[PDB]
């Protein structure tokens, strides 16, 4: 009964669903903003990276479980 | 007292020119009107570069509905036509004086 | 509770209700509103005839 | 209660204060209220409507622009 | 002890079962007829008070229906106006205390004292009257009808149309189910959430429920007359 | 039979699904507004974070109960 | 048996996925509107919060249910 | 057998998924309209809340069953 | 065993998944259209409520099936 | 066994996720089109309704199954 | 064992949820495009229906499979 | 057991969601683009189909798995 | 008992649902941009296809896993 | 039993669900932005990719699990 | 039953807030409606 | 029928097993070498025929590379062009008849006819070579470089440098998996479409697959260039 394997897979996949769209939306919106007004560029990229990191935190949380299930 | 409709017959072509590349500038020589007795001739540039002191614009911001590019492309010919019309009216006044 | 008896009886009750309200309130109210509207139109015409 | 000015290359048509403007913007008809956000639009041949205390004046405009402070 | 139920009969069976749905339908009919005669008897050119309220309600409804369509507003106004008034007052009566608590004359079988729309039979009756009204006016206006909803590609593919016909069929079912489901689910909300902290908690969902009753009345009437507009065109 | 481990994995993953898109949309809109004009930027910047905070709250809620579903 | 454990975790995450995206959309729209017309910030924010926390209501509802699944 | 607990959890979570996004979209659109025409606020905001009401409907109904099974 | 409860829960939840987003979208779109064009309510409100009813049709169908399963 | 009820629930629930969003998107787009260009309103309305009908099929199909499974 | 009924339900619902949103976006976009300009009425509508074709085909396929589940 | 029926039902259902919504998006986008700029419509229409077929590919991938369930 | 068929169906369907709408958005945005400016068509369209591949790769990965489960 | 195969399938599929949508959004936005302004191309792409890659990391994570559960 | 007393208290409280929130708006709207009606009547009789 | 496997060993091992990636990939390399000599021998000022086709293909590839990046268009031109040509040739050869019907001369041996990238080894080797070339070019251009890969604290975030490093490391594995999965899935789709209705059913898709293969090849090349851009700045 490899139920812990299903736990591993479910955690990884559901942690991938959310940020997989979150980073996409952030990058698309910020790239559009760059395309219109490039002068503020550097400034918004600080916000874009801040947001990408906040979103991947959630993602890596699942990744944490991905090992906590695997190794003890 | 002509109407802007008149200068259009010529301004359309001069502009279609600065767009067809056929020209690289358009200056208008018109008769200014300094005093009811003075009427110095004068030249103005008709290329719509604009960009006055940021102080003049105060950077008023708007949400250009058709788009910044579309609004600019439809407003520059009207601006140069208005400049030509103003020059023609000043020329008429200077002629009469 | 999809008894045909209750269904048909409730339908009959609703027909009676709609007919009573049509014959008692809706027609008088529509008549009063139409009368007031035509009276306002006649007032406009009366101002024109005064002029 | 917004300071409307229908100006033209020849003369000024109106300079009064108006309740509502049913402007025919190029993308689509736009209504304007006394505190409308800043805007700049291109009109198309249509019939602009001025709502003044419940009175509708249909000023036909064959074209022009609009700046809404 | 939530004691939720779908349909009840509250005795009253002198050979013919008279559910408490009929009890509440009759009491609401009495209330609406009393309001109608109170408004109509004191007829004045300048209305005030109750007459003003009734005139305003019908004027708003009539304006809305003319906005939907102008030709059949006067013809179809009685049905839709009665629908709105009747089901609105039923839903609002569904909020009066005693929805389930009354019944103490043996399980506490209840005098309905709620919206008659909380039972399937009432909503089905209103749905079928609306549907037959729509179909009769469709035959009267379009004539032979079925130009669409019966194959015959004529500027629109015939594939769409069997789908319209089945949509036409499900529309009365959708209307009746919407009214019944909204009212019954709001009732169960009130009772079940009264099971949890019955004091000072039910007020927001209570107000939400009176709003939902009014909105359900208006939306059912609007959908009926809009389906009439669709059938005519 | 190891079902609590799947509980923990599901909690973490589902808590990551929603807020990922939430902060993604938040940051995209904030960068959009900033690229429109930078003058109001700082203001909306604060709002971004507070909005993110609220959304992160939901996420961390799962994370919090993740511990409560893992070590309890 | 961990059916109640899985139920608690599932309630948390499944009630969290939706309101997170709701708050994301709310913040993005409000920030975009603020950037377009700053002078009305104090009004639109008045709605922003009474939307954001409002969605949290649903979320916390599920969270409350989760606690009732946990011990109760 | 705690299947009823999972039933309540599924009910509350799947109920909360949809109306959360619905409320987010409604609030975003309402705030955009407020930013466009402030003086129509008192009307569109009304059309805001009524719409929001419907969303809560689709939540509370599920929430109702989220309690109906929870207590029997 | 408790499978009927899971069935009712699935019915109501999956009924609420879609129409909630649908009513959100329609309300937001109508409010935006009114903000852009204030005087167009005369048909916008009517079509908004038609769309809201049509969205809620799926949710009421789910609720009806939940009532059928529960009892 | 209760798989009959679960089948009915999945037939009514799934098959409502899609049509709800379809109705919302179709009618919101139609409303926005009316706001932009009122003059052609009735014309586009035609297509709107037929589009409605199409996804309504994808609704009642499930309902048909949700009845057949109920009725064997 | 009632897995056949749940198979029919899953097939019909999951084949309905996708194409429903698909045709919803179809009709919304088509109505808006006609709103910008009705002169393309002849072209758009043609291509419009192609959309409703392809998506619906998928749904029909699922529906066909549903019938194949009932009989074999 | 009867898990093969559920397997083929999921194979036809899942995998008809994403392609269907993608077809909806693509036809709506092509409609809008040709509506604004008809002068290139044929040409961009080509791209439209190059989109749809690719989406269809994913769908038909699931489709073939359906037969691989029936025929083992 | 047949869990391998269910695994294959889940893999193919869940892989197809995401990148399907992904590539739909890909080509829709590409057609939008082409309608905006035909001249840049020589560049962005190329990027279009790489995205079409580079997204669909994820999807096709699932199909590979499906085959890896179909016959070990 | 065969639960490991179901785990591998769930990992790969649920990993693929989100990144597909996100990457679609990224490339659509970048293409539209370049179509509006061409001269900023080499910048947005430079950001595009350093965005796009991040997303598949999550997906690749699933694929990694899709093998770790497999063997 | 305690359900009955809970129903009264909730109904009365809701009526209280509903009155305090909508008594001015509804009664006003009625007042301007009847005022417009009567001023229209006055204008009609004056014009006659 | 409809049988396909990811492991191929073939036969005739002269001290080392010769897999399927040594009888169809070697043939693809020989064909590529011939293409570099069957049209580049009789060069002319005005290209014509096969020389013109090769010149047009090279010009299109060079234009695409320059659009991607002009500072190293010719620096990485050889490896990218070789990878694209080999991948396109393998994809074209995989759709030829006898791909899975060969080896009968005991089960049939897919080798000597399958696509070069169908095997998990040849595609992985090509991706590893491309990644090594990209890393060497980046190291040469930026010296030590790898500021982002060093996870050094910057003004963006303190958690950066790990996700970027993970993505860069997975890039070779991602490219190998993409190529191998695309080729294997194309072959499996052709086989499956042949399983049911073997005649005339798999006409379009397989052909489209060929186009897809071409795109796949280009994508790989583009990805390599993108990797160089990631190394460039």
């Amino acid at each position: 009964e490899g139920l812990n394997l299903v736990a591993t897979a479910l955690a990884v996949g559901l942690g991938a669903i959310g940020p997989g769209v979150g980073i996409g939306i952030i990058v698309s919106g910020a790239v559009q903003a760059i395309g219109r007004n490039p002068e503020i560029e550097n400034r918004v990229v600080t916000y874009m990276f801040i947001g990408i990191a906040f979103t991947e935190a959630l993602a890596i949380f699942g990744l944490v479980i991905a090992f906590l299930i695997g190794f003890g | 007292a002509p109407k802007l409709e008149a200068i259009l017959g010529v301004a359309i072509s001069a502009i279609n020119g600065f767009q067809s590349g056929k020209y690289d500038e358009l200056y208008i020589i018109y008769s200014e009107f300094i005093n009811t007795l003075v009427q110095r001739p004068a030249i103005k540039q008709l290329l719509p570069v604009e960009s006055p002191d940021i102080s003049t614009t105060t950077n008023v911001d708007y949400t250009y509905e058709p788009g910044e590019e579309e609004v600019l492309n439809s407003i520059l010919p009207r601006y140069v036509e208005t400049q030509i019309y103003q020059a023609v009216l000043e020329s008429i006044a200077s002629e009469h004086s | 509770g999809i008894n045909p008896t209750l269904f048909i009886a409730q339908l009959i009750n609703f027909l009676l209700l709609i007919f009573i309200l049509r014959a008692l309130l809706y027609r008088p109210v529509m008549n009063l509103l139409n009368e007031r509207t035509r009276r306002i139109e006649e007032s406009v015409r009366d101002a024109e005839k005064v002029r | 209660p917004i300071h409307l000015e229908i100006v033209t290359a020849e003369r000024v048509i109106l300079s009064d204060d108006v309740d509502m403007i049913s402007a025919p913007t190029k993308d689509g008809r736009v209504g304007i209220l006394p505190r409308h956000a800043p805007l700049m639009t291109i009109l198309e041949p249509g019939e602009l409507d001025i709502i003044k205390n419940g009175e509708r004046t249909p000023f036909a405009v064959s074209g022009g622009f609009m700046e809404v402070l | 002890h939530v004691e939720v139920a779908a349909e009840v009969i509250f005795d009253g069976i002198p050979g013919f079962p008279i559910t408490n749905s009929f009890v509440v339908a009759i009491i609401i009919d009495i209330f609406v007829i009393a309001l109608a005669v109170a408004a109509t008897r004191n007829l004045q050119m300048v209305p005030r008070g109750l007459q003003n309220v009734m005139e305003f309600i019908l004027e708003s409804l009539y304006n809305l229906f003319r906005n939907i369509n102008a030709k059949y507003v006067a013809t179809a106004f009685p049905l839709v106006a009665t629908i709105f008034l009747f089901v609105l007052f039923g839903n609002w009566f569904g909020l009066l205390p005693g929805v389930g608590s009354i019944g103490v004359c043996g399980k506490k079988l209840v005098p309905l004292f709620r919206a008659p729309a909380a039972d399937l039979n009432f909503t089905f009756a209103i749905a079928v009257i609306s549907f037959v009204f729509i179909e009769y006016w469709g035959f009267r206006a379009l004539g032979p009808g079925y130009l669409k909803k019966f194959f015959n590609t004529n500027g629109i593919m015939s594939f769409v149309g069997i789908i319209e016909f089945i949509s036409e069929l499900v529309k009365p079912f959708a209307l009746a189910f919407r009214l019944f489901g909204n009212i019954f689910a709001g009732e169960v909300l009130l009772v079940v959430m009264a099971f949890l902290v019955p004091l000072l908690l039910p007020l927001p969902f209570y107000g939400f429920e009176v709003f939902v009753g009014f909105i359900q009345a208006l939306i059912f009437a609007l959908l009926t007359y809009a389906f009439l507009n669709i059938a005519v065109t």
